[PDB]
RNA sequence: GCGGGGAUAGCUCAGUUGGGAGAGCGUCAGACUGAAGAUCUGAAGGUCGCGUGUUCGAUCCACGCUCACCGCACCA
RNA sequence: GGAUGCGAUCAUACCAGCACUAACGCACCGGAUCCCAUCAGAACUCCGAAGUUAAGCGUGCUUGGGCGAGAGUAGUACUAGGAUGGGUGACCCCCUGGGAAGUCCUCGUGUUGCAUCCC
RNA sequence: UCAGGAUAGCUGGAGCUCGCGUGCGAGUUCUAUCGGGUAAAGCCAAUGAUUAGAGGCAUCGGGGGCGCAACGCCCUCGACCUAUUCUCAAACUUUAAAUAGGUAGGACGGUGCGGCUGCUUUGUUGAGCCGCACCACGGAAUCAAGAGCUCCAAGUGGGCC
RNA sequence: ACAAAGGGUGUUGGUCGAUUAAGACAGC
RNA sequence: AGCUCAACGAGAACAGAAAUCUCGUGUGGAACAGAAGGGUAAAAGCUCGUUUGAUUCUGAUUUCCAGUACGAAUACGAACC
């Protein structure tokens, strides 16, 4: 039903994404991109780790799927159902086309087959923040579903606080200065711009970090 | 014709710029054109009449006529083996006054006057300009110099802002 | 709630039109078409007899365009009439034409052309155009109406009827006249002339003194202060046009500038001022 | 600068007579009729923008007719509508803009004698609020906002015509 | 049996092999397509010179 | 593997300019008859294949999947 | 130091909210016989000068939005030329050169021509 | 018309007009000026696609509880608004390279006088052109087995790496 | 004129950790 | 010549998601015959008035290109509107 993934592989056309140019195309394997506590604040997990991908390659979405899938799995069996929050970081956006075999190679443009997401070098794939009790078992969570991947991906741990843009120290030091508004997983520094009249007492600051 | 219609690809060649559309400022209209004047080919998308073709937009030519509401440019074309001195007309809104020739005339004035004081206190020299060359021997105070070493690597500084 | 249309995206995305277009002063199309001049004349200009009229007072000035900015060869207004006799009504009719006259009379001695073109001395109401000389061409001009409706008996066609009589050539037609009749294509002489007379604010004078004494004080009580009536109208701006043709010559003023221009606006903060104050408002707040 | 200046005192600009009815012919001209003997004024015919099958119009049907009155009329006229409506208007009736209005289902109310071949006839009554210096947002030439303080806000007009009618204002 | 459709190669070598020429420019140039209202009146000035 | 039509009560089907869930069998009950047969009446019976989207409103319109039916394609 | 008429550039000039302005002006403003115009003297047109700086115009402020400049992003991304370079490949290092763009941070919020007028 | 032909290009022969470094030139740089929308980048900018949560809101959504109802109250999920957020585009884009494209760098120049016009101007005001006088060290580098012009004609018009 | 994902307590260098002469690991 | 579109907010009996009317915001998110891309806001869009330059004469140029023709288009000249 489905060629192996060998024969889309590599990267070769220009982006073929689904428009109205590109009629019929077939929805993907992978719908969720979030699972585990998504909900939870942003100050309870600090810890984070990355899959990351090694190579320039299309993974395709039922690869996406069943990563996601093997990752949670076993992340809900050894650190619990609400000890984390993984997150798929590649959407796949690509349409793979199929010649199906009117004779020859006539006319040979082919019909949308499948979706996939083209992953540059270095491109995070997996996310996973937790708390640091439970580094060990992300890490191998995501060394699990290293497996269902195609071609080279590396586990990098993060020195950013879970899913922020900040580093664990400046997070803690921007939050000691009460410089930190909590936005569900995301966090918000606070400058010295905007009306000062929008600004809760002690939260206005001259200068900036 | 012939698989290409006159205004082909040109989407963006003949498109006007950003925030830059409506009304045309009455500098362009205010200008004089004379002839043998370089002008630069710059298409207005909002004037379709003495449109030129595309290939001459984005070109320098010199006038050669001037009529009341356009001027005529002569364009180098190559064509194969040879130069086509193209004539075409195009309406003053598609031409700018090109600055290809700004300094020439002052260049001009200024050799003709060394070469006059020159000849005044009986002496011979050139005008040409010459292009950079070495830079003489010259002395730098020391001062505090800072060492620059190959920086260790670290993976977690591969992705820009970090990991 | 209701989404903000006015967004960062909004504002991004805007273009601001020509600011005179903004400030809804200039239709640039009809300036455009005005000013532009044919590249096979050259540095040619061409002259446009530019005619404002404010709530109280009428400017008319002939303009050449450049690229630095528009250039005024000759400039008359209507508060100046007062030096000829005339201190009543500077925004009709009459006054219109007064000052197209005297604009006429002036570029005229400016370029040293009054001696060969003269026009009328009396107004007429009969469509005129100056007759060519031998020795040269009558001055040209273009009529800049402005924003203003061009409608029949509008105040512009006075001024421009009042030029053509002071000698000006001004393309026109007569179809715009004080007087020209809509279902007959002609034009009244006598009902233009009373209009360039002001005869038609004498007969609303007597008909308004008849009517209602009242209110004819009320609407007249700068003619009834410097004491003219309804008859004395035609004989006043007469002798304004005499006044007129006899010295055209602007008046320069006497006043000497002052030393110093003292400041009643505001001056724009400085940084360490904005600085401090900013700084106050911040201690404020934050101490509470 | 005070709110004491008589450039702020606030006046109906104008009274606007709306009567919108699906079907367009006899009952429309009657109608029209009507709105023209109670106003002085021809009044303007509104043709539909688009199609609605369910209301029954078409495009450019002319399925309402409307008058727009000005002065001592436009006030005459105001006047009977709230003594129809017993000077009694909802607070919702008034706009965010200075502007407000209600409806009356009967034009015989107004001082018209009923007419059985004409039948009975609604009408909308709505009473536009400005204060002087509106001029500077209708005139062609320099045409500018009125400032924000100057415009007629809901307050004034309920204010306005609390005053100037005794009406009561309710809730509701 | 089908056959090749287009290509520029070798086209700038036989371009180049003589060219590229460029026409020598005259101190005079033809006056053909120009303005005749100045046309004819240079031609009346050039006859009454 | 492609191109078409179909998926609706226990069963067989209609339906849509989008605003009603409906017919004929099957079951139950009542009416009628001296009793039956036939007949008539009433009741029950619907994730309108699944998941999305457009709409104020979707069985209806669009997209992707699932289940069955029909038709596929010469010279050697 | 400004205003007005006509402009050049066409946001450093725009948008929003607040505060202020001597004089001349610009305005708001009073009427509808006339020219003119509409369902509507609202607009447009004509005739005026009772009243007001309330509005418009102008100026100033906002840890405002936008806009413009700089720093940084970053010698990063990308890229012209070289290799009997590494690598199974995907891709990538090195050599001779060129070299961006969001976020974040700082600053600024018009400059001007002609003519008339007030100071 | 598709295994062909003509046509232009590529080539030979014939020459002719000049020239000897003072060079009407150049598949090259330099200097100064123009045009571009690919690579990249962007969505926290328009169009389109797309993940997640956070804080608020309704006489106008599906429910639970307290209730005969209530424009009565408290919560859940949905819509909506605000500030954020994951990931995208050959037929999207503010911004925007590298390479490449065009023009110019004097003897066919400049300055000062006078003249011609039926064109142009209100205006011997301009626009071109024509005469006289003077100046003009050749006006960036490198190279220049030289530059220009014409006639007749072959073969080729299956390519391939 | 080919070789991959996964592996090796074969061996050879490096990186980050843990115990140790108040005595590191295995057997008594 | 006059006017400004789509859309949204707040209001008005029937009238409601959707009829007509009032105010405010509104960079074009409408419309411009058709495919798509450009272009346009006191307009190139909508309404109205007057009209037939959709007229006559030949030449020049651009696109295609052999620098042939046809089609289409552009700038002048000579007339009448
Ligand atoms: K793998
Ligand atoms: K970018
Ligand atoms: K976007
Ligand atoms: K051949
Ligand atoms: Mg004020
Ligand atoms: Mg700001
Ligand atoms: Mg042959
Ligand atoms: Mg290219
Ligand atoms: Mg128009």
């Amino acid at each position: 039903g489905r060629r192996p993934a060998r024969c889309y592989r590599q990267i070769k056309n220009k982006p073929y994404p689904k428009s109205r140019f590109c009629r019929g195309v077939p929805d993907p394997k992978i719908r969720i991109y979030d699972v585990g506590m998504k909900k939870k604040g942003v100050d309870e997990f600090p810890f984070c780790v990355h899959l990351v991908s090694w190579e320039k390659e299309n993974v395709s979405s039922e690869a996406l799927e069943a990563a996601r899938i093997a990752c949670n799995k076993y992340m809900t069996k050894s650190a619990g159902k609400d000890a984390f929050h993984l997150r798929v970081r590649v959407h796949p956006f690509h349409v793979l086309r199929i010649n199906k075999m009117q004779t020859g190679m006539r006319g040979a443009f082919g019909k949308p087959q499948g979706v996939c997401a083209r992953v540059a070098i270095g491109q995070v794939l997996l996310s996973v923040r937790c708390k640091d009790g439970n580094a060990n078992h992300a890490q191998e969570a995501l060394r699990r579903a290293k497996f269902k991947f195609p071609g080279r991906q590396k586990i990098i741990v993060s020195r950013k606080w879970g899913f922020t843009k900040f580093s664990r120290t400046d997070y803690l030091k921007y939050k000691s200065e009460n410089r930190i508004i909590p936005d569900g997983v995301n966090a918000k520094l606070l400058g010295c711009h905007g009306r000062l009249a929008a600004r809760q007492p002690g939260r206005a600051f001259l200068e900036a970090v | 014709p012939a698989g290409h219609g006159l205004r082909s690809r040109t989407r963006d060649s003949f498109s006007r710029a950003f925030r830059k559309k409506g009304t045309i400022p009455l500098s362009t209209y205010l200008r004089i054109f004379k002839i043998g004047d370089y002008v630069d080919i710059k298409v207005n998308g909002a004037i379709h009449k003495g449109m030129p073709h595309k290939f001459y937009h984005g070109r320098t030519g010199r006038v050669w006529n001037v009529t009341k509401r356009a001027v005529g440019v002569e364009v180098n074309k190559q064509v194969r083996n040879k130069i086509l001195r193209k004539r075409i007309h195009v309406r003053i809104e598609h031409v700018q006054l090109s600055r290809c020739t700004e300094e020439v005339k002052e260049r001009m004035k200024k050799n003709d006057q060394l070469k006059a004081e020159a000849k005044a206190r009986g002496e011979v020299i050139s005008t040409k300009r010459q292009p950079v060359g070495p830079k003489p021997g010259f002395m730098v105070e020391g001062a505090t110099l800072e060492t620059v070493t190959p920086i260790p690597y670290d993976v977690v500084n591969d992705l820009k802002g970090g990991y | 709630f209701i989404k903000v249309q006015k967004t960062r995206a909004y504002f991004k995305r805007f273009q601001v039109k020509f600011k005179r277009r903004r400030e809804g002063k200039t239709d640039y199309r009809a300036r455009n078409r005005l000013i532009n001049q044919d590249k096979n004349k050259y540095n040619t200009p061409k002259y446009r007899f530019v005619v404002r009229f404010t709530n109280k007072d009428i400017i008319a000035q002939i303009v050449s365009a450049s690229i630095a900015g528009d250039m005024i060869l000759a400039s008359a207004y209507a508060r100046e009439l007062p030096q000829y006799g005339l201190k009543v009504g500077l925004t009709n009719y009459a006054a219109a034409y007064c000052t197209g006259l005297l604009l006429a009379r002036r570029v005229l001695k400016k370029l040293e052309m009054d001696e060969e073109y003269q026009g009328n001395p009396e107004a007429s109401g009969e469509d005129y155009s100056v007759e060519p000389a031998e020795s040269r061409r009558p001055f040209r001009a273009l009529l800049d109406v402005g924003l203003i409706r061009t409608t029949t008996g509008n105040r512009v066609f006075g001024a421009l009827k009042g030029a053509l009589d002071g000698g000006l050539d001004i393309p026109h037609s007569e179809k715009r006249f004080a007087g020209f009749s809509k279902d007959s294509k002609q034009l009244d002489a006598d009902v233009h002339r009373k209009y360039i007379y002001g005869g038609h604010v004498a007969t609303y004078m007597k008909t308004l003194t008849e009517d209602e004494p009242e209110k004819y004080q009320s609407h007249f009580s700068e003619y009834i202060k410097q004491g003219l009536e309804a008859d004395d109208l035609e004989e006043m701006y007469k002798k304004v046009h005499a006044a007129i043709r006899a010295d055209p010559s602007p008046k320069k003023s006497e006043k000497q500038p002052p030393k110093q221009h003292k400041r009643y606006n505001l001056k724009k903060l400085t940084y360490e001022e904005r600085k401090a104050k900013l700084i106050e408002r911040l201690n404020a707040l934050n101490s509470a | 600068k005070k709110l004491s200046n008589p450039m702020r005192e606030i006046k109906v600009q104008k009274l606007v007579l709306n009567i919108s009815v699906g079907e367009s012919g006899d009952r429309l001209t009657r109608a029209a009729k009507v709105l023209e003997q109670l106003s002085g004024q021809s009044p303007v015919f509104s043709k539909a923008r688009y199609t609605v099958r369910s209301f029954g119009i078409r495009r450019n049907e002319k399925i309402a007719c409307y008058v727009t009155v000005r002065g001592e009329k436009a006030m005459q006229l105001l006047e009977s509508g709230l003594k129809v409506k017993e000077y009694e208007l909802l607070r919702r009736n008034f706009s965010e803009t200075g502007c407000f209005g209600f409806g009356i289902q009967e034009h015989i109310d107004l001082g018209i004698k009923y007419d059985p071949s004409t039948g009975i006839y609604g009408m909308d009554f709505y009473v536009v609020l400005e204060r002087p210096g509106y001029r500077v947002a209708r005139r062609r030439r320099c045409k500018a906002r009125v400032g924000i303080q100057h415009r007629v806000t809901k307050d004034d007009a309920m204010k306005w015509f609390q005053v100037k009618y005794e009406g009561v204002i309710l809730n509701k | 049996a089908k056959s090749k459709n287009h290509t520029a190669h070798n086209q700038s070598y036989k371009a180049h092999r003589n060219g590229i020429k460029k026409p020598r420019k005259h101190r005079h140039s033809s006056t053909k397509g120009m303005d005749p209202k100045f046309l004819r009146n240079q031609r009346y000035a050039r006859k009454h010179n």
